[PDB]
């Protein structure tokens, strides 16, 4: 809104031819929007996006707790657990699985038991580098090429 | 001798920079119009909320000589004085359109004088004050502080006549003291409801036998007496006493024992709002997903009705609404009507997100749309590539996915389109659900009005109804708000501002206001005050029926009419009532000085009697 | 236009559950459009897009003429 306000003002000037381009009106709404992003002191970005129906017993949460990846600024790898299928029509991550996969850089599938592994395989068919294992069906098959 | 012409304005309320009430919205939306008039002469004052103020306030440094103009110096020294005595506060700008200046007293920095004040209050106004009631502790704290601050100002300032406007009881305790200490401010007190009004109507009769109840006894009965006293005390100590609406003025007269000097209706920032087809289509998408497998009516012949607002079953008239729809359904079956009414109830309840059944509906109809789109652009390519080369278009491949997508729509035999979109955290006790069960509106094909309860706010990013409330409202055909207790009624009002015909009642503030300004303009007013409960319901069904039997052109007449009522509700026009209230506060305060400014003596019994 | 119509007709049948999809009206404006592409017998597709202000002398034209492309 603010930027097109500016574009309109810049054009209308030039076209008429013959410095704070942001009036007070615009600075107020900008400032509110910026402050609304302040988080309560010591609040770190959650490791999980959802409400866990068994928060204390969950294997994933508990393991990332035991390794203490809590998303603090010092941490150079951030941790996001999204316990639900991906759908384009979501408030949080508005992508279908196939969109999301494509927009990533590396898929990691360190499987221990996996007679094939359709997930890493289709990951690869979508043009995304991937890590599998020599005990994965797909991995094994890949190791022979 | 003070300047009536060029005066100060101090507006006080609990909600100043913390949305705790609906007053927050009034104050916020009024800012622009008053800041334009008073510039830096206007201040809002309120209790500092330590949890939120940082998201809403541009903290300013108030000691810098620049912070105030020279004439406005006195306020600054006034604040200065307060800090000496150890009264801590946040000066600053409230980050809303208009950006009015704001004084937010830290109620903790004054919590000391707690006992000393509870006492001093009782021994000047006989207002009791238990210690388990935090709100009144807070409202006394706030009160003594603001009165304090204002004496100070009135002391230091001697050029500007000073008016001080207080909203709702929680910010009213200052009002008695200002009168007691003979402080030199004219005061104004607006109540947006009465304590007793709410409490008496919180069970399920009112507008008749309110004139004959022992208030002192009923306040007693609710553990309210001390609160009641603050609300009354504020109402008599004010130089000008007002309520937001005519209907509430009548409630106030008999429950607080003082006839309001006028009405201060709530206006809106009408620009902030100002499509129907474009948005109706998004509601259509929802309906096809919802009635999939048994979509047996014509969307070109269906009308959308809706109700919205806080979930107050009886007070917002959800009971009449559903009941009236059941009775509207009969009338349309018997009359053998060609039309369908799908009626949404948008009222946030406790819920566990969308039902699996309702999510599927949408996804399967969305996939059908996708397949059809893929298939028809294929035909396009094939028709065009034939034509350009000159000299069953559906191949078997497309037929197969088409067929699959249509089979996905069939629904289990005897399963009907749900009356609710969400998982209710109380399916058995819910007032709405149980009432539509009672009237057996279950969405069966015979049923000519369909029912859709959506117990959550509307967001455009939702898998179900991909609209924002403002979008949904525009998409609809008629808003229905049969409220029984409702001092203003923002939702019908802002519904109308968006150009959507609506039904309110004469016991809504908005309704009652609207009455004095018939049905051709897209506002029906149900008489809930003088007809019996049943005759009211029947009058509601009459307005609905009439609206259903409206020709395509009769409806576009109305729509166009209401849309022009929108300018009537802007603060540009409604703000003039705040001016009559202020100028009556002045006329009453300095009768002599006021005659000199006007050239005669004007009448001072009401704001309307003045102008 | 024709295909968005076909689209809406296929979608409405489907959404309602429980062969020529081009109706006569469409076949008509379709035929007209195809016929307007017919070119006058023996008229080839031009080797030029523009009106030449010196058609006879132009080097380019004449050289493609000389090679009969």
């Amino acid at each position: 809104e603010v930027t097109t306000s500016i574009g309109k003002r810049i054009f209308d000037h030039a076209i008429r031819y013959p410095g704070e381009l942001l009036k007070s009106s615009d600075k107020v709404m900008l400032k509110r929007r910026i402050l609304a992003l302040r988080r309560p002191e010591g609040q770190l970005p959650p490791i999980v996006t959802h409400n866990m129906v068994d928060d204390a017993n969950d294997l994933i949460l508990n393991k990332i707790r035991q390794v203490q990846l809590f998303n603090s600024p010092s941490d150079r790898v951030k941790m996001i657990f999204h316990p639900e299928f991906l759908n384009a029509n979501n408030p949080i991550l508005g992508l279908d699985y196939d969109e999301f996969v494509r927009g990533c850089h590396l898929g990691v599938f360190p499987s221990y038991y996996e007679p094939w592994g359709y997930t890493p395989a289709e990951c690869t068919v979508m043009g995304v580098p991937s890590i599998t294992t020599n005990v994965s069906g797909f991995g094994s098959y890949m190791e022979d090429l | 001798s003070r300047d009536l012409q060029n005066h100060l304005l101090f507006e006080t309320a609990t909600e100043v920079a913390n949305r705790v009430g609906g007053i927050y919205s009034v104050l916020k939306s009024k800012a622009p119009i008053t800041v334009a008039q008073y510039k830096d002469h206007y201040h809002l004052i309120g209790p500092l909320n330590k949890a939120t103020y940082q998201n809403e306030v541009d903290i300013l440094d108030w000691k810098k000589p620049e912070a105030f103009s020279d004439e406005m110096r006195p306020v600054q020294h006034a604040l200065q004085t307060m800090e000496s005595r150890g009264v801590h506060f946040v000066y600053g700008r409230w980050l809303i359109e208009g950006a009015p200046k704001v004084i937010l007293f830290d109620l903790d920095s004054v919590r000391g004088y707690s006992n000393e004040w509870k006492g001093d209050l009782w021994s000047l106004v006989g207002i009791p004050s238990p210690e388990n009631d935090f709100e009144t502790n807070d409202a006394i704290l706030l009160g003594y502080t603001v009165a304090w601050f204002l004496g100070e100002v009135a002391h230091l300032d001697s050029q500007h006549a000073i008016v001080a406007h207080f909203h709702e009881w929680l910010a009213g305790v200052a009002l008695p003291l200002c009168r007691k200490r003979r402080i030199d401010v004219v005061t104004i007190f607006t109540t947006h409801a009465t304590l007793l009004g709410r409490y008496l109507c919180a069970s399920g009769d009112f507008y008749n036998c309110l004139e004959s109840v022992d208030v002192d006894h009923e306040a007693g009965r609710f553990g309210i007496y001390h609160r009641y006293c603050i609300e009354r005390a504020a109402a008599h100590s004010a130089d000008v006493f007002t309520t937001v609406s005519q209907i509430t003025a009548f409630e106030a007269e008999h429950l607080l024992k003082r006839k309001p000097d006028g009405i201060l209706p709530n206006g809106l920032n009408v620009i902030k709002f100002q499509l129907h087809a474009l948005k109706k289509e998004k509601i259509n998408d929802f309906v096809r997903g919802h009635f999939h497998g048994c979509f047996d009516f014509d969307l070109d012949n269906t009308l959308y009705f809706f109700i919205a607002g806080r979930y107050e079953y009886k007070n917002k008239g959800a009971d009449m609404f559903i009941e009236a729809l059941a009775r509207l359904n009969y009338r349309l079956k018997v009359s053998g009507s060609k039309k369908t009414v799908v009626a949404f109830i948008v009222m946030p309840a406790k819920n566990n997100s969308f039902t699996v059944e309702a999510l599927k509906g949408q996804a399967e109809v969305r996939a059908l749309e996708n397949t059809v789109h893929e298939v028809t652009t294929s035909i396009g390519k094939r028709i065009f590539d034939h034509a350009i080369r000159y000299p069953e278009l559906l191949k078997s491949s497309d037929k197969v996915m088409l067929k699959r997508r249509i089979l996905a729509l069939r629904r289990p035999e005897g399963q009907l389109p749900p009356i609710v979109t969400h998982n209710m955290v109380d399916d058995a006790n819910d007032l709405i659900l149980n009432k539509i069960r009672q009237v057996q509106l279950f969405n069966s094909p015979s049923d000519r009005v369909k029912m859709i309860f959506h117990p959550e706010f509307l967001n455009a990013n939702n898998p179900i109804l991909g609209l924002d409330y403002d979008e949904f409202v525009r998409g609809c055909h008629l808003g229905v708000f049969p409220s029984y207790y409702e001092p203003w009624g923002y939702t019908p009002a802002e519904c109308t501002v968006m150009g959507v015909p609506s039904i309110t009642t004469n016991v809504s503030g908005f309704g009652s206001y609207m009455e004095d300004l018939a049905k051709d303009y897209g506002i029906y007013i149900v008489d809930r005050r003088f007809k019996a409960p049943d005759e009211s319901v029947e009058q509601l069904v009459d307005y609905m029926e009439e609206f259903v039997k409206k020709t395509a052109a009769q409806a576009i007449n109305q729509r166009n009419r209401t849309e022009r009522l929108s300018d009537l509700l802007d603060w540009k026009r409604m703000g003039l009532e705040y001016v009559k209230a202020r100028q009556l506060a002045l006329r009453r305060g300095y009768p002599d000085q006021f005659r000199e400014l006007v050239g005669e003596e004007l009448n001072d019994s009401n704001m309307d009697a003045l102008a």
